[PDB]
Formats: structure tokens, sequence, C-alpha cells
């Protein structure tokens, strides 16, 4: 049983080792571009005020 | 040649007992214990195996094997262990043969005689093996339903065969073990005959080939043990 389970994490930890390193790599990828269209949405809404701010003055 | 006269005999219960046999397969009992017992202490699941680990997890590999492959585990779980136990009683039993505990008497005598060579060891194994079976039929089939099919067999019309067959199973099982161990000990027995300057040779060649050999007869008499159970189960 114990060569069993050893085969077992052996397989898991390289698995799960991989897709953890791409998870790792994906997340970073996916906040970093997440936090990047919040500041373009909020320098747009700046503009947006901006041009209404203009247009109303 | 002089064969028989088993040594050490004595009388007890008010049976007689062959007492060089009985030494013989408590010496083969004392090594499989010692294994075991070595296996236990130094038994490793995460560590590097020993040497005896190495041993019986092929031992137990092949048997578990053979099991899978006749008759599921779980359905005959014991029969493991009736392996295991019966491949390495008879191979250390056959192979302390091997060891030079012969001497001259002016006949030749021998200090530890395989246990096989005696029919009472054989057919003890043979017997209980023999029981053994027959119960495990019986449990998985019923008390008077494991018979008619023992009976049966395969082809119906062919009963008696079948009833020969069974009685086979054991007698063969036992002989098949007897005469292999019990020839051999005759041949030893032939080339000591021969003067110490040219006996070396015959015997030297008989005993190395008498290694494969006790192994063959071990593996096979475990291999019909497994096979037969896996018949009579179902």
């Amino acid at each position: 049983a114990e060569r069993e389970a050893m085969l077992a994490k052996t397989a898991a930890d390289n698995r799960k080792s991989a897709e953890q390193v791409a998870a790792a790599q994906a997340d970073y990828e996916k906040e970093m571009a997440e936090a990047r269209a919040q500041a373009s949405a909020l320098r747009d809404e700046a503009r947006a005020a901006g041009r209404s701010v203009v247009d109303e003055k | 040649i002089h064969v028989g006269h088993h040594t050490l005999v004595f009388e007890l219960f008010g049976m007689t007992f062959n007492g060089d046999t009985i030494l013989a397969t408590a010496v083969t009992a004392v090594i499989v214990i010692a294994l075991a017992f070595y296996l236990r202490a130094k038994v490793t699941s995460t560590g590097v195996p020993s040497g005896v680990q190495l041993f019986w997890e092929a031992l137990t590999i092949q048997m578990r094997q053979q099991i899978e492959g006749s008759i599921g585990m779980k359905i005959a779980p014991f029969v493991l262990p009736l392996s295991v136990t019966i491949f390495v009683f008879i191979l250390i039993s056959n192979w302390l043969a091997v060891l030079p505990l012969q001497y001259g008497g002016g006949a030749a005598a021998e200090l530890y005689k395989a246990p096989a060579s005696d029919i009472n060891f054989v057919l003890a194994l043979a017997l209980f093996v023999f029981v053994c079976y027959h119960a495990a039929g019986i449990w998985r089939r019923g008390i008077v339903g494991h018979p008619i099919k023992v009976v049966k067999g395969h082809v119906a019309f062919l009963a008696p065969i079948n009833i020969v067959e069974e009685l086979a199973k054991p007698i063969s099982l036992a002989l098949r073990l007897f005469g292999n161990i019990f020839a051999g000990g005759i041949l030893v027995a032939l080339i000591a005959m021969f003067p110490w300057y040219i006996q070396w040779f015959p015997n030297a060649v008989w005993k190395t080939f008498d290694l494969f050999v006790g192994l063959i007869q071990a593996f096979i008499f475990s291999l019909l043990t497994i096979l037969y159970f896996s018949q009579s189960m179902e």
C-alpha cells in the first residue's frame, strides 16, 4: 500500500505542481489585466466627466 | 541403499513419530519464522526495502497475481497467505538439503534430510490443502451444493471421472512432491557410494540442479493449490 500511495503522490504532485504554476501565472496575468481594465475604465470615466463639464460650462 | 529408517523415531499418545522428519520440519519452520520476523522488524513502506522485504514482496506479488488471474482476490483473500507459506515452507525445506549435512556411518547418514522426502510431511501438506479448498467450496456453494458441483464438474456425464480427478488432486499433489524429493535423498545416498575423489562431481551437479528442482516444485505445489482453490470456489 505504501508503494502504491508513493506512486500516487509522485503522480499528483507533479501534476498539481505543474497545474498550480500554470494557475499562478494565469491568475497573476488575470488580476493584472483586471487592474489595467479598471484603470482604463476610470480614465474613460474621467474623460467622460471632462467632456460633460466642458459641454455644460 | 537403505531407504527409510527414519532416525530419532519415538512414540507418544499411542502413535509413532519420525523424529528426524519433525526436526527437519521444525528447522524449516524456524528459518521461515526468522525471515518473517526480520521482515516485520524491517518492513518499510517509505524506505528502501531490505533483501527479505524484496523476497517477500516478490513472492506475495506472484501469488496475488495468480489469485487475481484465477479467482478474484475479493473471493479468495485467505488463499494468498496459504500460497505464500506453502511456497516458502517447501522451498526452504528443499534448499536446506543443499547444505553438506551428511556423513558416513559405514552407510551414509544425513543430519538434515529434506522433510518432503518423508511421506508424512507431503501427505500432511496435501491433505491440509485438500480440506482447505474443499471447505472453501462448501462455504462458497453450500454443504450440499458443493459436493454436487464437485461430482458434476464441467461435464455431468463424466461424473465418475471427476470423482477420480478430485481424489487425484491431493494424491498427486502429495506424491508429485514426495517422489521428487524422496528420489533426491536416494541419489545423494547413491552418489555417496562413490569414493570421495569422484563423489563430489555427480553430487555437485545433482545438488546444483536440485536447487532449481526444489524451487520449481515449491512453485508448482503453490500454483496448483491456487488453481484447485479457484476450481473449487467457482
